[PDB]
């Protein structure tokens, strides 16, 4: 096994895999606040914002089809 | 959808039951480790609680399915001979898929599956029809209250319909 | 004046997240 | 200069970091909230 | 924004601050080259408090490495986490202070203060607003206390509404290297008592024996003393860089602790702390951790609080904990130790809840405590001062560089004022 | 139609609003992206294609509690312009929030409040959720409320305060800024519902069986309290109580308007199925001395007026039977100028439950809000506390530094000294 | 719940506590590592009386291991079931009392009792509410007799209302090791009689008599000897940790056995005790268990109870048994043995029922009894003290460390007044 049974005392067990430190597995995957402890469900934190398909002047989604 | 296929779900004395034998009951998974002191302390309370619920009534109300976080098959059977409720064989990858779905792991995390929040060992967690989480019994969590959070069960409002 | 990346709460960061990712 | 790895690890102070870490499950986090 | 400019005063503050930038780098998940990982973007989301963007994706500390001798500046850059500081941040003195207040505060302070104030001006004015400056220094040496507190005078007269937070070590009761201890400590207190907002003390002999009977470590070097102070270095500023339930600031720490502007000399402590054999056998919860933190056995300042009174206390808890057993325990320890606290203040102490613990722990505390038991050092260094001051000894090394008899009796009368203020408030 | 603009200041007000705006989303089902997968027009403003946006203005002079809700799960629900933030915290200090650091933020907060108060027809009240225990909550709360008094004069301005509880006090300067904020709470507020921490500490251990709750569990209770209060405006039912008549049946004199609160079916689901929550059971659990969420024994001081917000499936006649049960009881005393002393409201939809919370399903709840003379010793206990530090003037150099001419402590001394002096003058 | 703090005083105190915590551990299903095994609900419904969770899923005993010499517990930490203990609960000595009551109580016991008290209120106040203390020692040695009774007098001041029961082993007449026996005995009893709520007297030679005459053990070592004491150690706290038909707390015993507050010294026996040849021939019934209960060769104190009268008595039954076959055998020993019981107490005796038996045995009874026949031991130490004290022998080791002659004389007057108090209630 990977040495947990006899009260594993070092958290260097999670640093062999991020040996180049940039491999996108140690890049931003947890948030540890009490607001996520209390008020958070499946995926409604990491979602993009939809603005427009026409650019900065586009205040909404529209077109000549309407 | 189906959570447990035809040959995955076996109770005591090694008879496999399909998903059909589980409706009408409040179903929890129980992720536990054989050599773990938390699990060893919690197990008699779980046994007494399960016995009182499922003995004193007109229906079989609650039901527990074991998932091992242990090392080997002998440790499996030594743990397994102590529980009377359902279980999944360790070598079935269904255990690993449940481990990744309900986030109940044991600090082997970056080597395979490097996401975040952990919810460690042990964890009895009540589930539903499409495999969704219903409510967490807080043994080792933000409430961290052990051996009595089994009473935080809600059998009437969580049923396997 | 000091300018950091878009993942830091400094000045208008909500308008610095969607047009350029950093 | 007495180049022994235990002596340098002592003198830059790895020992208090090891003695100040906790040897069990210290990070616990489940979101209690349901949809 | 919310930035704090850091000052590495003296070589004593250089070794203390080198492990401070050790604990803040790996708390923020920082590569020594300057980059980042650590799977939790909350470390970047408040990174500006102690770091600056180096216009290449790199992060550099907002530290001012300063000394009058370059031997220890060689050792800091040669050591790990030494390449993080840009080379322009270091400022060098060549002749070296001779463990001498006159050699630092007057003579070669004139040729370096004009340099170090240029570096801190380009650092502090790079932002729209800031809180203040934290300083790690000593009161035993000449370049850690003389020209160290000389910078404190200049930074106050240009920033009169910015918080001063002076991590400082003191001379020891039982041991004294660098034989002229009281002439260095006293003459720096005379400026540290009004040009510094919040002074908070460390005794290296109290750190020698905390490593002895609570950590159980056989051969204590200084590097294990550095990291032990370094935990409480991070814990007092952790609520600025991290979110929390009771968010706290160093201005919160100021506004809530000091009753009267003269006396601000506080005590600093840390918990939990166990040996290797005792790590597994101890619980980890608030009502068990508070009994350790309210001890003289773990206090990094060796002023025994049992012969004193806590005018005010404060405990910045860290980690995801419930808060009812926090502050019901705050009144629990106050009711049990009723005479140990002052009587005209109901609910003496603050409780703060920070949400991110130090790495490798579920929870920890730092304990900022205003206590009148600290006066026992202020009479110990005063009657040891008057031992040499009466016999006129070891003082021709000072008068030749700008001393007079006036400021020495003024320095003695200053602690006679501060001690009398301490004992009259009991 | 109707709307009530909510204004939260201080980290306590922000975190309370994180639970109140949590619960309003699930009452009339509204997802965090605004969308629903005429009752929403009490706390939401429909704009565009189903984009329901709340009616709130977050306020804190530090960027820590409101930056955190920007990155949380309500980046899209809370539209990102009314989450007003500053940089330097007021640091538990009334002379900071009411003065030098804080005029920069009153100007922008009044702008967005004026935009939110003049975009829907017939605004109905201002629910302020302040925290008289510290800095930004009390200081910016006092300055902002003093500007709403002249900007909107005819206006109902319900408050929800976290007064310093007797034994629990997480900051030592709470006795100063609590007395200093009575000037903002005695002549600039219509409804002054009183809450404190240690009473909602006790309300969760003996009733919900959590021996270590958190401020989340506290703010869920406060969210239940204001949900029942504003349930009659939002929803429909027999014998509605409006905000317009809420203070009309609770405020006898213009100065005595400091009320209390108690909920009733606060039971976890285990010992909730084992008791039949009748109308008479919940109203006597409401009038229970231990169910007040304030340290106020309602037996050293006589009641003056009650406002019993029933909601759920309750018939309007057994309410009168249970009110008559309370009236005949000698442990619930009344004073002689009120042969009637109850105004009760009734809604129809059940008191909601949050999935993942400590409460259960009940279709009844009594959120009674009462104006009694027993609120007086809550203030008078702070009177003895305030004098013990003011005698030799510690923690004063900060106040005198950024404002606070010495004599504002003296006028706030006599303002709160005249406050409880009215109370035993009334009840004789 | 109702926690019992355990206190180990002396070399024999540390060894008898080693036997107690290793018969309580396997009674509760506790592994040598510290974990649990046994999957029975009754073993964990009440384990906080003697154990504490150490946030590792495990249980640490609430015991304090103390003497003045580090050569005692360095064998038990390497011993089996000995690593279970809290490692900083050991508070060592360095000099070691040379079988001296003078050294243990006054000279080196003063500077070490401050850490003894420091560790005990941590373990007592650290839970919700305390039941009391449990102290095992000798009154013939130097450490368990000198600083043991100093701890007894001290902890009574901070906990005046709590229960306190002490298992103390006494000197033997025919075998007197630790040659200065009566001086350690009499100067300890005279201050342990007004500071202890109830005391259990054990005697070494009666322990050997049980091993030879009853158990038929060829070679009784101290390990087996401590086991015989430790069986009745657990039987007194039987109804605390485990439920039963009739409950008996420590105060349940104290109230019913002490009619007058001065006398609380109790003879202890344990039943059944079968030899390895006679176990399969002996019926295990309640009537035969109550007569092994009442026997001079089963008393662990060598005071023949037929020489006096049974002032009060009580029996803690264990296991599943009928309550009437308890209750009738409680009567018929009173009516048959009319002369061996006191006349002015109707129903001289108490009975209680545990539902959970000890390991292996179907039923077992521990017996406690306040008989006035223990006076013969008190005159035995009276004339042994007086014979040495009329010659002033071995007093230079005592009076050379700060005690006047009058302290010995008031110890003689206090203990002989106890002798006359037992004689007037014959
Ligand atoms: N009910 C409840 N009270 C809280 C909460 N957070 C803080 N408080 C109370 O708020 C009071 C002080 O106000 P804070 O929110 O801490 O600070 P503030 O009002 O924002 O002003 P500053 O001191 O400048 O930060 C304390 O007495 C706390 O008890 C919370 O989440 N819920
Ligand atoms: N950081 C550090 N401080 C020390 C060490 N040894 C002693 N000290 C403390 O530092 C003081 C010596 O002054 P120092 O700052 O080192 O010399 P300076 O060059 O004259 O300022 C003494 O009073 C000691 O209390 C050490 O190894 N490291
Ligand atoms: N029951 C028991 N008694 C012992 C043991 N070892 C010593 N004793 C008794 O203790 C006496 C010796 O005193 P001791 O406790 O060693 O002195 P101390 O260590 O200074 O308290 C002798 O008379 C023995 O009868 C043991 O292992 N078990
Ligand atoms: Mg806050």
């Amino acid at each position: 096994n990977d040495r947990l049974d006899a009260h594993n005392d070092q958290k260097l067990t999670s640093w062999r895999i991020p040996h180049p430190l940039y491999t996108e597995l140690p890049q931003g995957s947890k948030y540890e606040t009490h607001y996520r402890q209390s008020y958070d469900y499946e995926d409604w934190a990491r979602r993009p914002v939809r603005l427009s398909k026409y650019g900065l002047l586009g205040h909404d989604d529209s077109g000549a089809e309407s | 959808l189906i959570l447990f296929p035809e040959g995955s779900l076996k109770n005591s004395n090694n008879t496999v039951i399909p998903q059909s034998h589980l409706k009408g009951k409040s179903v929890a998974l129980y992720f536990a480790d054989g050599a773990d002191p938390k699990c060893a302390s919690l197990l008699p309370f779980l046994l007494n609680y399960y016995r009182t619920m499922n003995e004193g009534g007109a229906n079989q109300k609650i039901e527990i399915i074991f998932v091992s976080l242990d090392r080997d098959r002998e440790a499996f059977e030594s743990h397994r001979a102590h529980m009377p409720w359902l279980s999944i064989d360790l070598e079935n990858p269904l255990t690993e898929i449940l481990k990744r779905h309900f986030r109940v792991m044991k600090e082997y995390e970056v080597p395979t599956y490097g996401y975040g929040s952990r919810t460690g060992v042990p964890s009895v967690i009540v589930i539903g029809s499409d495999g969704r989480e219903a409510q967490f019994l807080p043994i080792c969590s933000g409430l961290e209250e052990g051996d009595r959070a089994l009473l935080r069960w809600d059998w009437r409002n969580t049923k396997f319909a | 004046m000091a300018i950091h990346v878009s993942r830091t709460h400094r000045e208008d960061y909500i308008r610095s997240l969607t047009p350029r990712p950093a | 200069f007495a180049q022994d790895a235990t002596r340098q690890r002592a003198l830059q102070g790895h020992r208090t970091a090891d003695l100040l870490k906790t040897p069990f499950d210290y990070d616990l986090f489940h979101r209690t909230r349901l949809p | 924004m919310r930035e704090i400019v850091h000052v590495q005063g003296g070589q004593c503050g250089n070794q203390i601050g080198a492990k401070f930038w050790e604990v803040i780098s790996d708390e923020h998940g920082i590569d020594p080259t300057g980059t980042y990982c650590g799977d939790s973007d909350l470390q970047l989301e408040r990174i500006n408090v102690f770091y600056n963007e180096a216009t290449g994706g790199r992060f550099v500390p907002r530290a001012i490495l300063m000394d009058l001798e370059p031997g220890t500046m060689d050792s800091v850059r040669a050591g790990p986490f030494g390449q993080l500081f840009r080379p322009d941040n270091f400022v060098f003195g060549q002749t070296g202070a001779g463990n001498n207040w006159a050699k630092g505060h007057y003579t070669e302070g004139a040729e370096l203060i004009d340099s170090v104030l240029d570096v801190v001006r380009k650092e502090a004015e790079g932002c729209d607003c800031l809180q203040g400056f934290q300083i790690t220094h000593s009161l035993g040496g000449g370049t850690g206390s003389g020209m160290g507190t000389l910078l404190i005078s200049k930074v106050r007269e240009e920033y009169p509404d910015r918080i001063m937070e002076t991590f400082s070590v003191f001379p020891s009761p039982k041991v004294s290297d660098t034989v002229v201890e009281p002439y260095n400590a006293t003459l720096s207190v005379h400026q540290l008592v009004e040009n510094a907002d919040e002074v908070q003390v460390i005794d290296n002999e109290a750190l020698y024996d905390i490593c002895f009977r609570t950590l159980k470590l056989t051969t204590p070097t200084y590097g294990d003393l550095n990291h032990l102070v370094s935990a409480a270095m991070s814990g007092v500023t952790c609520c600025l860089r991290f979110p929390g339930q009771l968010n706290s600031d160093l201005r919160k720490l100021a506004v809530n602790l000091i009753p009267f502007p003269r006396l601000h000399f506080f005590l600093i402590g840390f918990a939990p702390l166990t040996s290797r054999g005792s790590q597994q056998y101890r619980a980890l919860s608030v009502p068990e951790l508070t009994q350790q933190m309210f001890d003289a056995k773990n206090m990094m300042c060796a002023s025994d609080p049992r012969h004193g009174r806590y005018l005010t206390a404060s405990a910045m808890f860290r980690g995801r904990m419930s808060t009812k057993e926090v502050d019901e325990q705050m009144l629990n320890v106050q009711n049990k130790n009723s005479s140990y606290f002052v009587e005209w203040i109901p609910n003496n102490m603050k409780s703060s809840v920070c949400d991110i613990p130090p790495k490798g722990l579920k929870m920890s505390v730092t304990f900022v405590g205003n206590s009148t038991a600290i006066q026992e050092m202020f009479k110990r260094v005063s009657d040891q001062f008057t031992a040499m001051f009466r016999r006129k000894a070891f003082l021709h090394w000072y008068t030749g560089e700008g001393m007079d008899e006036m400021e020495f009796t003024e320095a003695e009368s200053n602690m006679n004022d501060l001690v009398s203020e301490y004992q009259q408030y009991q | 139609m109707r709307e009530v603009i909510s204004i939260h200041v201080g980290q306590a007000g922000i975190q309370i609003g994180n639970a109140c705006w949590e619960l309003f989303c699930l009452e009339h089902g509204i997802q965090p992206d605004g969308q629903m997968p005429d009752a929403f027009n009490t706390f939401f403003s429909e704009t565009g294609a189903g984009k329901h946006v709340p009616r709130c203005v977050f306020l804190d002079l530090e960027p820590t509690v409101v930056d955190e809700v920007r990155t949380g799960t309500y980046r899209h629900l809370f539209h990102p312009e009314q989450l007003i933030s500053g940089k330097e915290d007021a640091a538990n200090n009334f002379a900071r929030g009411h003065y030098t650091i804080g005029k920069e933020i009153v100007d922008l907060s009044l702008d967005r409040i004026r935009k939110l108060a003049d975009n829907c027809t017939g605004l109905q009240g201002f629910l302020m959720f302040n925290a008289v225990g510290g800095g930004t909550g009390s200081g910016l709360g006092c300055l902002l409320l003093e500007r709403l008094s002249v900007d909107y004069g005819k206006k109902s301005k319900l408050n929800f305060c976290s007064w310093p509880s007797p034994q629990v006090s997480t900051a030592v300067v709470e006795p100063y800024n609590s007395v200093l904020s009575t000037h903002s709470l005695l002549e600039h507020t219509d409804v002054a519902v009183m809450l404190d921490n240690e009473a909602i500490y006790d309300i969760c251990r003996r009733n919900l069986d959590i021996e270590r709750p958190t401020y989340t569990n506290l703010n869920r209770l406060i969210a239940q309290v204001i949900s029942s209060l504003t349930a009659s405006l939002r929803f429909d039912g027999a014998l509605n109580v409006d905000v317009t008549e809420f203070q009309t049946n609770l405020v006898p004199y213009p100065r005595i308007h400091f009320m209390l609160s108690s909920y009733a079916p606060i039971i976890s689901a285990e010992k909730a199925y084992h008791e039949q929550l009748s109308v008479a059971e919940i109203t006597n659990s409401a009038f229970e001395p231990a169910s007040m969420m304030a340290k106020c024994d309602p037996r050293h001081g006589k009641y003056m007026a009650c406002c019993l917000m029933y909601r759920g499936d309750v018939v309007p006649k057994d309410v009168n039977a249970a009110v008559a049960t309370i009236k005949t009881k000698r442990t619930i005393q009344f004073v002689d100028w009120c042969p009637t002393g109850f105004k009760c409201g009734i809604n129809y939809q059940p008191p909601t439950v949050v999935p993942g919370g400590d409460l259960a399903k009940v279709m009844r709840a009594v959120c009674m809000i009462s104006n009694s003379t027993a609120i007086a010793e809550v203030f008078s206990r702070m009177d003895h506390k305030f004098d013990l530090m003011y005698a030799k003037r510690a923690f004063v150099h900060w106040y005198v530094g950024e404002g606070m001419e010495e004599g504002e402590f003296s006028e706030a001394r006599e303002d709160l000294a005249a406050l409880e002096k009215d109370y035993e003058e009334v009840g004789i």
